């Protein structure tokens, strides 16, 4: 089938900058490449159809280009109402329409250091049988932040899952909550529960740990 | 009255091999495409460059109907930008191809209890076929340094291999009859219109 | 799809004999012909085979250099020239037809053919 | 002024059937090819099906072919999508889209707001709310809404009084099929014994309201 590779996966830019997004196809599409916009929660909205044909009712600052495989979408001067995830969709494969991955445009700001907080499982939860260790990374930028769970200096992967908020409307910062989920028998087998955090705004990796049942 | 003869192309009693694919020229006839819509007996239906819904109200200078037989694992190769034994050595579609590819499982017709070996395919070729090229030459392929003077043997193989179509074949190795409709629009009168 | 052998009989050692094999029916469905022989006490063994297209031939090592296989496409008949007949050549010679097209000519020495003939007797004295 | 309104989405067990419907307005609906497009939670967009303007041609993706069916009623200006034999992969937000027809190929002119379709084999369960006690330059605490289905749950702090500094994270579908959600709030480290913090959790699908006391760990 036809795969649509869209790079970069996510870019950071401020208002007024010449934003350009690249869409590359696995094979040749003449000029049947379309560009859409989707705000968080809202529905998609057509911007460019057929390489570089502007849809009626779309500002003139949006413009497409490219033919064959390497296509481009350019915003001459960025405006505040344009911060959204932009998709590209090929049409040449009529009965097999495929979309790109998307290019979320975030608001560029200064680098913010995350405040890390680690929460042990509540005593009420331990009565049920499950145990949850919550590590909180608060108010950082960009969202590229690695969260590493260590249990008795043993790296942990696959036990947890993360969740990130969108860019904050006040200070334009992200937040992350890693939830380490395991049973009770797996919780008493170990003692040290740590949360290593690596972020661009950290001169060195920061670790927030606690020993089980010591407070 | 002058309906395009899509019936004798799809409902043809017998089909040709993929290396010697048969081409039918469609000209001077009202194109009734309702035989593709109603017939749900199709396994693979993919169009490129044009949409089937907005096709019955559009004229063309000529329509070409190419038909051949391949197996299921090779049906995916009948598309622009594909590579493989069929795409490179038997039937190649250009990168700007504008048409539709139709295929259906013909295991009930193109299979014998002793294996139907009448459908062949080209195995070796010194170069890849150009778009819409039909090569039926049986020249002995030279695979080694020793030149073949038309004789077979050490690194001198016959270029055509026969398909093995049995009723108990896996779905990937069962025969499929493919019909490739291609649409051209030149600076000439359009004789093929839809209705 | 019929196969009819002819030309066999008694022959002195060192002599030469020519075999024929007529094909009738689906005559344009022929991919390759093949000659086989079987002594009574022994099993069937491959002799020679020729591809209908091009005309390339493949011979068994026991007859290579002495036997020559050929075919006339218009008449649809495969011939087998048998020069320098030895006592070990005495067998019933069958001709076989197939529609299987193998890229490798040597496969026709072990491939099970589609139709066979009744066979003709060849005796070397 | 082109409007499309999807409806019919809900929660359904695997293998069951669901019937979606689109409602077109303010354009000649019977003279355009109509599409369905779905989007899984967190994933991207995936085209689904197409029906001709007269309702005579029906085309599908390989992922849903022989499983879904698309139809339309021009007299009622509506677009139908019957979803038979629903699998977990079909959990997505389905949109209807007008074609436009300005090119030889399909593009998407106007989009509806979409309807949510969730396929899961779990019954409606009430959330379990647990506190996140802080410790001893500010501090942070929160509530853990774990093991619930389906979406969503409404979480407020101090009955709506606490607004600034609150973070409610998107839920995550854990392997049990249920949902787990985290909500935290950062307060000054000084006001930790006087000010009372209570998170207000409400799960209307299960009809469960819960208020949990959140006080610091004691030792
Ligand atoms: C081909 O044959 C089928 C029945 O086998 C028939 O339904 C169909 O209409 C035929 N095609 C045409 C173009 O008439
Ligand atoms: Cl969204
Ligand atoms: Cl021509
Ligand atoms: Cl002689
Ligand atoms: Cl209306
Ligand atoms: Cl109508
Ligand atoms: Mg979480």
């Amino acid at each position: 089938d036809i795969q649509m590779t869209q790079s970069p996966s996510s870019l950071s830019a401020s208002v007024g900058d010449r934003v350009t997004i690249t869409c590359r196809a696995s094979q040749s599409i003449s000029s049947y490449l379309n560009w859409y916009q989707q705000k968080p929660g809202k529905a998609p909205k057509l911007l460019i159809y057929a390489a570089s044909s502007l849809q009626s009712g779309v500002p003139s600052r949006f413009s497409g280009s490219g033919s064959g495989t390497d296509f481009t979408l350019t915003i001459s001067s960025l405006q505040p109402e344009d911060f959204a995830t932009y998709y590209c969709q090929q049409s040449y494969s009529t009965l097999a329409l495929t979309f790109g991955g998307g290019t979320k445009v975030e608001i560029k700001r200064t680098v913010a250091a995350p405040s890390v907080f680690i929460f042990p499982p509540s005593d009420e939860q331990l009565k049920s049988g499950t145990a949850s260790v919550v590590c909180l990374l608060n108010n950082f930028y960009p969202r590229e932040a690695k969260v590493q769970w260590k249990v008795d200096n043993a790296l942990q992967s696959g036990n947890s899952q993360e969740s990130v908020t969108e860019q904050d409307s006040k200070d334009s910062t992200y937040s992350l909550s890693s939830t380490l989920t395991l049973s009770k028998a797996d919780y008493e087998k170990h003692k040290v529960y740590a949360c290593e955090v690596t972020h661009q705004g950290l001169s060195s990796p920061v670790t927030k740990s606690f020993n089980r049942g010591e407070c | 009255t002058n309906l395009c003869p899509f019936g004798e192309v799809f409902n043809a009693t017998r089909f040709a091999s993929v290396y010697a694919w048969n081409r039918k020229r469609i000209s001077n006839c009202v194109a009734d495409y309702s035989v593709l819509y109603n017939s749900a007996s199709f396994s693979t239906f993919k169009c490129y460059g044009v949409s089937p819904t907005k096709l019955n109200d559009l004229c063309f200078t000529n329509v070409y109907a190419d038909s051949f037989v391949i197996r299921g694992d090779e049906v995916r190769q009948i598309a622009p930008g594909q590579t493989g034994k069929i795409a490179d050595y038997n039937y190649k579609l250009p990168d700007d191809f504008t048409g539709c590819v139709i295929a259906w499982n013909s295991n009930n017709l193109d299979s014998k209890v002793g294996g139907n070996y009448n459908y062949l395919y080209r195995l070796f070729r010194k170069s890849n076929l150009k778009p819409f090229e039909r090569d039926i030459s049986t020249e002995i392929y030279q695979a080694g340094s020793t030149p073949c003077n038309g004789v077979e043997g050490f690194n001198c193989y016959f270029p055509l291999q026969s398909y093995g179509f049995q009723p108990t074949n896996g779905v990937g190795y069962q025969p499929y009859r493919v019909v490739v409709l291609s649409f051209e629009l030149l600076h000439a009168p359009a004789t093929v219109c839809g209705k | 799809v019929q196969l009819v052998e002819s030309g066999g009989g008694l022959m002195q050692a060192g002599g030469s004999l020519r075999l024929s094999c007529a094909v009738s029916g689906r005559t344009f469905s022929t991919a390759a012909m093949g000659w086989f022989r079987q002594a009574p006490g022994k099993e069937r063994e491959f002799v020679a085979a020729i591809r209908w297209s091009g005309g390339s031939a493949y011979y068994a090592d026991s007859v290579k250099g002495r036997f020559t296989i050929s075919r006339d496409k218009a008449k649809n008949t495969v011939y087998l020239q048998m020069n320098s007949l030895k006592y070990e050549d005495t067998a019933v010679y069958y001709c076989a037809q197939t529609h299987y097209v193998s890229y490798l000519l040597s496969d026709y020495a072990t491939w099970p053919y589609d139709y066979w003939g009744q066979g003709t007797q060849v005796t070397v004295s | 002024e082109v409007q499309l309104v999807e409806s019919g989405g809900g929660v359904v067990q695997p293998g069951r059937s669901l019937r979606l419907s689109c409602a077109a307005s303010a354009f000649t609906f019977s003279s355009y090819d109509m599409h369905w497009v779905r989007q899984a939670p967190g994933k991207g967009l995936e085209w689904v099906a197409v029906i001709s303007y007269d309702g005579s041609n029906k085309y599908y993706a390989d992922s849903v072919k022989g499983r879904f069916t698309i139809s339309r009623d021009n007299s009622k200006n509506t677009l139908y999508l019957q979803m038979n034999s629903l699998r977990a992969e079909d959990t997505a937000v389905y949109y209807c889209a007008k074609d436009g027809g300005k090119l030889w190929v399909y593009y998407f002119d106007y989009w509806g707001q979409g309807t949510l379709v969730t396929v899961s084999s779990a019954s409606t369960k009430g959330p379990s709310v647990f506190p996140l006690a802080p410790s001893s330059g500010t501090a942070a605490l929160g509530c853990l809404v774990k093991d619930y289905f389906p979406e969503p749950v409404t979480v407020s702090w101090n009955s709506g009084a606490l607004t600034s500094g609150v973070h409610t994270f998107p839920a995550v579908l854990q392997s049990s099929g249920l949902y787990s959600l985290s909500s935290v709030v950062t307060v000054p480290s000084s006001s930790l014994g006087t000010q009372t913090y209570i998170c207000n959790v409400n799960h209307k699908p299960s009809n469960t309201k819960v208020d949990k006391r959140v006080e610091p760990k004691s030792c």
